C-alpha cells in the first residue's frame, strides 16, 4: 500500500515490457507497458511530495509514449501488409 | 489515509526507472 511497494510493482512490470519489447513481441509488450502504468498510476496516487511526484510522472509518460509507439507500429504494420 | 511523502534523492536510490528502446 506505499507507493514504494506500487513503484516496485510497477517498474517490475515495465521491465518484463522492456524485454519482451528488445525481443519484438509488441503485443505482448504493449500489454506489459499498461500493465505497469496502472502501478505508477497507483503510486503517483499515494505519493506526496511533488518533485518525487513529478519523478514518476516523468517515467509514466515516457512508457506510456514508448507503448503507442509500438501499438502504431502494430497496427500500421499489418496494414503494409494485410 | 496511507500515503508517502518520499524523498526524490532516495526514490531515485529505491527505484532505478529501466529506459526504453531506441
Amino acid at each position: 500500500m506505499s507507493t514504494g511497494d506500487f513503484l516496485t510493482k510497477g517498474i517490475e512490470l515495465v521491465q518484463k515490457a522492456i524485454d519482451l519489447d528488445t525481443a519484438t513481441q509488441y503485443e505482448e509488450a504493449y500489454t506489459a507497458y499498461y500493465n505497469g502504468l496502472d502501478y505508477l498510476m497507483l503510486a503517483l496516487k499515494y505519493e506526496k511530495n511533488p518533485k518525487s511526484k513529478d519523478l514518476i510522472r516523468a517515467k509514466f509518460t515516457e512508457y506510456l509514449n514508448r507503448a503507442e509507439q509500438l501499438k502504431k507500429h502494430l497496427e500500421s504494420e499489418e496494414a503494409n501488409a494485410a | 489515509e496511507n500515503y508517502s511523502n518520499t524523498d526524490p534523492e532516495e526514490l531515485l536510490r529505491k527505484h532505478v526507472f529501466p529506459s526504453v528502446p531506441k
